[PDB]
RNA sequence: CCGGCCGGGAACUCAAAGGAGACUGCCAGUGAUAAACUGGAGGAAGGUGGGGAUGACGUCAAGUCAUCAUGGCCCUUACGACCAGGGCUACACACGUGCUACAAUGGCGCAUACAAAGAGAAGCGACCUCGCGAGAGCAAGCGGACCUCAUAAAGUGCGUCGUAGUCCGGAUUGGAGUCUGCAACUCGACUCCAUGAAGUCGGAAUCGCUAGUAAUCGUGGAUCAGAAUGCCACGGUGAAUAC
């Protein structure tokens, strides 16, 4: 819920998808079965001056209102006490509780 | 020619969607097919209610998403301006694929 | 939690729904945290106007937002002016067109979100709780209510400890999977504390 | 173990020493790149493992020929 | 001519056809000692057929599938039941005295919340 | 029976002698006898010795006992040279196939002291 | 529990030959789920006892299940409170499932070779006197023989 | 071209819905003819027939202000803010859950039979190619009862092993690797080769369970770039008592 935290997840998220994340010409084409040229090393040349900020492995993948790195689950973008709040009161389109 | 792939949550929702593509393509739109149950997928799991105690609190939600098939046989020009611009029982996913 | 939400298990089934469209789990989200803090920046907008309930729903990508309203005579304002501006924003922050509809309540003591929000008006004032409860309950049960069950809790009346109060004056079927009643949850921050209530109103039966 | 093509080395950790293989490097090296690997090249230097507290001095034999520097770093105190 | 033998015992649909005039038991085009002659539930396919005429009179057609070997061969068990009708009475009347015509629903117990098992709790500790 | 020149592999069959034999495990014996033309069904007790030289003839292609342990203690040396983790951990006795170490170790590690 | 009074279920009989013994005979040994090589493992077992006995299966033990078979166990009963035995008539209702549980309790015993050899062989043993289990029954008559009388 | 693959039927397996039928519906009886219950045919289905969500005033002022909330207090060129690196996996030592075990109702090899529930578009990937395997290229197809993840396993037949820690069993390290994401050792997993214990079915004490349950043997999901025996879920096989 920290301020920095939740500003954190966006100064990430703001860039990576802005940058490398799709930027990634020199991701999978340069690492291949290719020559054993510079590119070896052209490879983490780049990613030496690249953020850590910017990298599809990095982010927690989260809430985004909470600011809780848990609790959310990949489908919603809610954590879990309160998609469920808003589950049972009735937001989530045909989410109800069933049994067998 | 219009393979009508429909997709919604309730069975009292669907069936009045469906009557009315139903209905309307045997006034105008030449003998489709008909209706296949088509089975449906729930989305069954146990979600965490968990507050930051008692993991023994578990919840089990669904989503019910009903599937079915109508399949207009005939490439009837009728049938697509009957089907131009209609969405009914809202809360429910109509396409239109030839 | 011992008692769950008296609706949750009942949505499904006998009382609508309240974000009613269909999708798949690529836009779900975005489609949700939109709905979200537009919900709220419209509680944050029209709560003065009075706003018994709201319910959301998303057609082909043309949503239609619905506002039952207790008090429409400030809530169009002149001729629109209000609906047509608000419509812009709502579209603003959710990236899709807004169809904006009112609702209408003639008795406002039919919705328990609306009694709960004068409760709420009552008692951030230092006023008496029980002048609230007992006067609310018996102006529900002089128009009809074959049930009613209003809980105050907390920091009522300056307890200064965890206290609950209930009044139950009629058949509140909180178990039966058969009937209707209303319920919503509404909090008052007093300078003591917050206060929470739950109001639970048996009408419906089918 | 590690890559198939290509061992990691950090770019700070190699350039330094790319240029002083020709001069003699005369001292130990702020390492913060306690992540990679060594190679000939590297071999003979004082270098200053990152350790937290301090960074520690290393002396380079040929011998630490496919081992990094995190290893070697005492992390384990244990009294 | 044909007779047809329904059944799901046990989340095993049994799918069977019976005719007039030989004695051969042909399990999904395979034989009886084929598949299961020799194994678990070998002779109740037969149970039926050996309660009145099973050698020479008439002949089966099966096609159980669905689950395991058992349940496949008590499919035809509680299939041959269901298609012994062409003379109903004297068929269904004769074998209700000892079972083997009921659906047996036995199913499978879900996975339940904080049971480890279909009944089983998590180990206690009491201390 | 003789093979190795220690060990006596008696009423083994053709392959189980090679995986109990010292140095090799499950899958050197199965391409030993493939390399050397010979089935696994019968012991050493009934194969002569026209081919059992051929078996310890093709078996000196691997490292053997005396440089099996030899080359385990060279690895060893170089952990005493180099100071590794590993090394340390290795110059205390300590057990034998891993990473973890703080609560359950107790088999190689011996019982409780005290 | 403490309110209901319920029995025991209907025995399946066996499908080649019907003996509710035999079934519970292959049913209390059985383990683990894995009927069909314990299946595999017991007929082969009989079938090559039908001939250790010379005659059939059902009439192979019934000359050895007297001998399992006691008429006494135990049942303390407290006046004031006790842990040693107190002879009682044994039911017969379970005295079968005792006699074929004590049996496969021994068969699991005598082991060299596999179990279809082992446990006919006591079966043998059994027809002869020659079992531990035939032993347990002048062990609880030998549990019976001391405290008579007592309620 | 014995692949429903091709016409064809829309019987059928099955499938999503609307209903249906289970109901003490009838009968014998100790008994207050009551109530009901042991119970009998009928009965696809015997007593709430399956099972589940459902927690009644509340109680320990139980836990939670680190899910969130918001008074009261305090700090605020610092208790705020930022970077690299380590830690939580450090370990004489207790205990608490579970897989592997502590072999012959079993181990190794060819052979070979059938699931249900799930998941899949900045994601899964048939097929083909290289390899013992891990896995790397080419990459049509599916936002899906059609294309795929994905070949179910114990099973069934059969050979051998035949009592020694022995073809049981495999771990806390060697050596060479394989993928992931800048990035694999302090700190990821996996495959192969090499070594091979403990333990020979157990003391106090104590835990799970009334059926298709226990026991169980595989599968999938979540979490996720990766990262479980575990959590939650699927189904296969299949007991025991209830005096
Ligand atoms: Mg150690
Ligand atoms: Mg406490
Ligand atoms: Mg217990």
């Amino acid at each position: 819920a920290k301020q920095s935290m939740k500003a954190r997840e966006v100064k990430r998220v703001a860039l990576a998808d802005k940058y490398f994340a799709k930027r990634a010409e020199l991701k999978a084409i340069i690492s291949d079965v290719n020559a054993s040229d510079e590119d070896r090393w052209n490879a983490v040349l780049k990613l030496q001056t690249l953020p850590r900020d910017s990298s599809p492995s990095r982010q927690r993948n989260r809430c985004r209102q909470t600011g809780r790195p848990h609790g959310f689950l990949r489908k919603f973008g809610l954590s879990r006490i309160k998609v469920r709040e808003a589950a049972m009161r009735g937001e989530i389109p045909g989410l109800k509780k069933a049994s067998w | 020619r219009i393979r009508i792939r429909l997709k919604a949550f309730d069975h009292r929702l669907i069936d009045q969607a469906t009557a009315e593509i139903v209905e309307t393509a045997k006034r105008t739109g030449a003998q489709v097919r008909g209706p296949i149950p088509l089975p449906t997928r729930k989305e069954r799991f146990t979600v965490l209610i968990s507050p930051h105690v008692n993991k023994d609190a578990r919840d089990q939600y669904e989503i019910r998403t009903h599937l079915r098939l109508v399949d207009i046989v005939e490439p009837t020009e009728k049938t697509v301006d009957a089907l131009m611009r209609l969405d009914l029982a809202a809360g429910v996913d109509v396409q239109i694929s030839l | 939690g011992q008692k769950v939400h008296p609706n949750g298990i009942r949505l499904g089934i006998v009382k609508p729904w309240n974000s009613t469209w269909f999708a798949n789990t690529k836009e779900f989200a975005d489609n949700l945290d939109s709905d979200f803090k537009v919900r709220q920046y419209l509680t944050k907008e029209l709560a003065k106007a009075s706003v018994s309930r709201i319910v959301i729903e998303r057609p082909a990508k043309s949503i239609r937002v619905t506002i039952h309203t207790a008090r429409p005579g400030i809530v169009i304002g002149k001729k629109g002016e209000d609906v047509e501006k608000l419509r812009k924003v709502v579209a603003d922050i959710a990236g899709v067109p807004a169809q904006i509809n009112i609702a209408e309540v003639r008795k406002p003591e039919l919705d328990a979100k609306l009694v709960a929000d004068s409760i709420t008006s009552q008692l951030e004032r230092r006023v008496m709780f029980r002048r609230a409860m007992k006067r609310a309950v018996q102006n529900a049960m002089r128009l009809g209510a074959k049930g009613i069950k209003v809980e105050v809790s907390g920091r009522l009346g300056g307890a200064e400890i965890a206290r609950t109060e209930w009044y139950r004056e009629g058949r509140v079927p909180l178990h039966t999977l058969r009937a209707d009643i209303d319920y919503n949850t509404s909090e008052a921050h007093t300078t003591y504390g917050v206060i929470g209530v739950k109001v639970w109103i048996f009408k419906g039966e089918i | 173990r590690s890559l198939k093509k290509g061992p990691f080395i950090d770019l700070h950790l190699l350039k330094k020493v790319e240029k002083a293989v020709e001069s003699g490097d005369k001292k130990p090296l702020r390492t913060w790149s306690r992540r990679s690997t060594i190679f000939p090249n590297m071999i003979g230097l004082t270098i200053a493992v990152h350790n937290g507290r301090q960074h520690v001095p290393v002396f380079v034999t040929d011998e630490m020929v496919g081992h990094k520097l995190g290893e070697f770093a005492p992390t384990r105190t244990y009294r | 001519n044909q007779y047809y033998g329904t059944g799901r015992r046990k989340s095993s649909a049994a799918r069977v056809f019976i005719k007039p005039g030989n004695g051969k038991i042909v399990i999904n085009q395979r034989s009886l000692e084929q598949y299961f002659g020799r194994e678990t539930a070998r002779m109740v396919v037969r149970q039926p057929l050996e309660l009145v005429d099973m050698v020479e009179k008439l002949d089966l057609y099966i096609t159980v599938k669905g689950g395991g070997i058992s349940g496949q061969a008590g499919a035809i068990r509680h299939g041959i039941t269901r298609a012994l009708m062409e003379y109903d009475e004297s068929l269904r009347s004769e074998l209700r005295k000892a079972g083997f015509v009921t659906r047996d629903a036995r199913q499978v117990e879900r996975k339940k919340v904080g049971l480890r098992k279909a009944r089983r709790r998590p180990q206690f500790s009491k201390r | 029976a003789r093979i190795a020149g220690i060990n006596i592999p008696d009423h083994k069959h053709a392959v189980i002698a090679l995986t109990s034999i010292y140095g090799v495990g499950k899958t050197r014996s199965k391409a030993i006898l493939a390399a050397a033309g010979i089935a696994e069904d019968v012991k050493i007790s009934e194969l002569s010795e026209g081919q059992i030289d051929t078996l310890r003839d093709e078996v000196a292609k691997f490292v053997v006992e005396g440089d099996l342990r030899r080359e385990i203690s060279m690895s060893i040396k170089r952990l005493m040279d180099l100071g590794c983790y590993r090394g340390l951990r290795h110059r205390r006795g300590l057990p034998v196939r891993g990473q973890r170490t703080k609560t359950n170790a107790r088999t190689r590690k011996g019982p409780r002291k005290p | 529990p403490r309110r209901r009074v319920i029995g025991q279920r209907k025995i399946l009989p066996d499908p080649k030959f019907g003996s509710e013994l035999l079934a519970k005979f292959v049913n209390i040994l059985m383990v683990d789920g894995k009927k069909s090589t314990a299946e595999s493992i017991v007929y082969s077992a009989l079938e090559t006892l039908a001939q250790r006995s010379g005659k059939s299966e059902l009439e192979a033990f019934e000359v050895a299940l007297e001998n399992v078979r006691p008429t006494v166990e135990v049942k303390s009963r407290r006046v004031g409170g006790s842990t040693y035995q107190v002879p009682v008539e044994v039911r017969p209702v379970r005295r079968n499932a005792l006699a074929m549980r004590w049996i496969v309790e021994a068969a699991r015993k005598r082991g060299d070779k596999s179990m279809a050899l082992r446990l006919a062989n006591e079966l043998s043993d059994a027809a002869e006197n020659k079992g531990t289990a035939v032993k347990k029954r002048e062990d609880v008559h030998r549990m019976a023989e001391a405290n008579k009388a007592f309620a």
